[PDB]
RNA sequence: GGCCAUGGAAGUCGGAAUCCGCUAAGGAGUGUGUAACAACUCACCGGCCGAAUGAACUAGCCCUGAAAAUGGAUGGCGCUCA
């Protein structure tokens, strides 16, 4: 369903994409673009689990 | 509402001498003189100085006020016609049949002679207005240059040439042939 | 055949228009009302249809 | 009501970055693309902040607030035309190495 | 041709109520017969009173305070059209409060076909401040150093025939 | 060059979508252009001038709506700040 604790890897393997603020903005770019598919993103569609940590849900301030 | 007073300010460049008497405007510039009668409008004129003229309408309704900035624009066009000139460039647009355009002179009059338009055997002739110069552009293929001091005559001759080349009994979205005005500018760039 | 530069110049005067829905008038594309008195200066306009 | 709130946030972050760093010089551009601006701030992650906005808001929103941070005053007559801001503090040479870097030209 | 009247009336005293409240209205009427008539017309739109159960106490003309001072008046109106009932606000330039109301009656007759019977005057106020003027057709006469000519003067002749060419200078 | 449809569709054939990231600015795109991109144009934000602007509604006169047969009737002439 992913992350599979590797959604940051998809952000850090696609490290050359979103010219955002601090790495975690790159992860949101894949968050936004993968929402256009629609699968088992933690149970539902994105633009929701995205918007949880977008405001601040659990914890991804990875360095 | 009967606006109590409405004003517009003409601007006269350094070498130009406007001259107004009884609503007959005579504009003089380096390029010549142009005259226009405005006896069909109720306007009054005040010379602010040699470079500016106030044009006033007193106690005018909506339409009579609307007729004021058009007076301003006409006199300004006269001014730029005698200080910069006018130049319209026309491009010859055809899909199959080349348009054969010549500047002929018959009976002492200049004419624009369009032949083979859409393959027709008919010969189209457009009278060239006085004060209007025609030239076949050398730098451009299928281009006609219409020039002169008066914008009204130049644009109306250009419109005559464009209008005589209208397409009949066809889908004009498909049969786009004709002679069209491509550039509207001045003699002095 | 007409070059694309000349085909856009032609299309201004032949194609880029609006049409009155009641009396069939060739109007400017930006026009909000028909200029003809016979239809009552209606605002019921629609773009001129294109070849397809 | 949204615009006045986004105006408030603009002046909020305008003064947030004013005291955190300091001193700024002339910073005007023209014919600069959106991807053109992304290149500078891509390498300028934290050493500089590309403060952006417009002109008329910036002049008055600071001119009226010349009480808590006066000093400037006569500095405002400098803001003419297409001018951005690069909020940082380094040296006259250390910033032009990282900013002037990318140039796109045309004939 | 109108006058402004102060009309005061009351309900007829009863043994229950021996001094009913006195109500005054400012009435713009051609004469005192219509002033007292219009008074009862408006009291019966507001108060449980009639002409049969009431009494007119006083009718007095209200003259202009400064009849040779040029003023701008704002008049608040409530008039009936062919379709509904409407509120309106208009402004007039005159030296007397009465002369602005006379202009008002001519003005709503011409642009809205509103007869005298279809109009209620809610309020007439003299606008003291130039910022109080909202309407542009009277605000254009409050500009500094106002000058204007009167072009195309047509002179009325006593004779049928004139031996010289007509002129319109002035 | 978002996903899927599609010979191909990359914004501009068609369907779930309509998000994100930078932004002050930008739509998974308002058009023209391509077999398709590209291209330019717009959406919105900039610089510029600088004092006004947009929308909906109400009702007066006028206009459209408003087609019949001998030539012809606000009574006629005629009348347009009437
Ligand atoms: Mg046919
Ligand atoms: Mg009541
Ligand atoms: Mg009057
Ligand atoms: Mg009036
Ligand atoms: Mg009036
Ligand atoms: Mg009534
Ligand atoms: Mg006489
Ligand atoms: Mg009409
Ligand atoms: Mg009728
Ligand atoms: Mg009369
Ligand atoms: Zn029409």
């Amino acid at each position: 369903n992913i992350p599979l604790d590797e959604i940051f890897e998809i952000a850090r393997k696609m490290q050359h994409k979103s010219f955002g603020k601090n790495l975690a903005s790159v992860s949101k770019e894949i968050l936004g673009t993968a929402q256009s598919v629609g699968c088992r993103v933690d149970g539902k569609n994105p633009h929701d689990i995205i918007d949880a940590i977008n405001a601040g849900e659990i914890d991804v301030p990875e360095n | 509402m009967k606006y109590i007073q409405t004003d517009q300010i003409l601007d006269i460049p350094e070498g130009v001498t406007v001259d107004i008497k009884a609503r007959v405007v005579k504009v003089t510039g380096p390029r010549g003189e142009l005259t226009k009668d405005l006896k069909h409008i109720d306007v009054t004129f005040n010379k602010i100085n040699n470079r500016a003229i106030k044009i006033t309408v007193h106690n005018g309704d909506r339409k009579h006020v609307a007729a004021l900035r058009t007076v301003k624009s006409l006199i300004a066009n006269l001014i730029t016609g005698v200080t910069k000139g006018y130049k319209y460039k026309m491009r010859f647009v055809y899909a199959h049949f080349p348009i054969n355009v010549n500047i002929i002179k018959k009976d002492g009059q200049d004419y624009v002679e369009i032949r083979n338009f859409l393959g027709e055997k008919r010969v189209r002739e457009v009278k060239i207005h006085e004060g209007v110069t025609m030239e076949i552009s050398s730098t451009q293929k299928d281009e006609l240059i219409v020039s002169g001091n008066s914008l009204e005559a130049v644009s109306q001759n250009a419109a005559d040439i464009q209008q005589i080349c209208r397409v009949r009994n066809k889908d004009i979205r498909k049969f786009l042939d004709g002679i069209y005005v491509s550039e509207r500018g001045t003699i002095v760039e | 055949m007409i070059e694309p530069s000349l085909k856009a110049l032609a299309s201004k005067y032949n194609c880029e228009k609006s049409i009155c829905r009641k009396c069939y008038a060739r109007l400017p594309p930006r026009a909000t009302n028909c200029r003809k008195r016979k239809c009552g200066h209606t605002n019921q306009l629609r773009p001129k249809k294109k070849l397809k | 009501g949204g615009a006045r709130e986004k105006k408030v946030q603009y002046f909020s972050k305008l003064r947030e970055l004013l005291e955190e760093y300091k001193s700024i010089f002339v910073v005007g551009v023209d014919n600069v693309s959106s991807q053109q601006m992304h290149e500078i701030r891509k390498a300028l992650r934290g050493d500089a902040v590309v403060l952006m906005g417009k002109n008329t808001m910036v002049r008055r929103a600071i001119r009226g607030f010349l009480s808590e941070l006066p000093e400037f005053e006569k500095l405002l007559p400098f803001i003419k035309g297409n001018v951005g801001f690069i909020f940082t503090n380094g040296d006259l040479k250390s910033i032009r190495d990282i900013v002037v870097s990318n140039v796109v030209a045309a004939p | 041709r109108l006058n402004e009247y102060q009309v005061i009336g009351r309900n007829l005293p009863t043994e229950s109520v021996p001094e009913p409240k006195l109500f005054r209205m400012r009435i713009f009427a051609p004469n005192t017969v219509v002033a007292k008539s219009r008074y009862w017309y408006f009291l019966q739109k507001l108060h449980k009173v009639k002409k049969a159960s009431g009494e007119i106490v006083s009718v007095n003309i209200i003259s202009e305070a400064k009849p040779t001072k040029v003023k701008t008046f704002g008049i608040w109106l409530r008039y009936e059209s062919r379709s509904g009932i409407h509120n309106m606000y208009k402004e007039y330039r005159d030296v007397t409060r009465v002369g602005a109301v006379e202009t008002m009656y001519q003005d709503l007759a011409a642009r809205h076909r509103a007869r005298f019977r279809s109009i209620h005057i809610l309020k007439v106020v003299e606008l003291e401040k130039t910022d109080d003027v909202k309407r542009q057709y009277v605000k254009q006469f409050l500009t500094k150093d106002l000058k204007f000519p009167l072009p195309h003067r047509v002179q009325k002749s006593k004779k049928l025939f004139q031996a010289t060419a007509p002129t319109t200078f002035y």
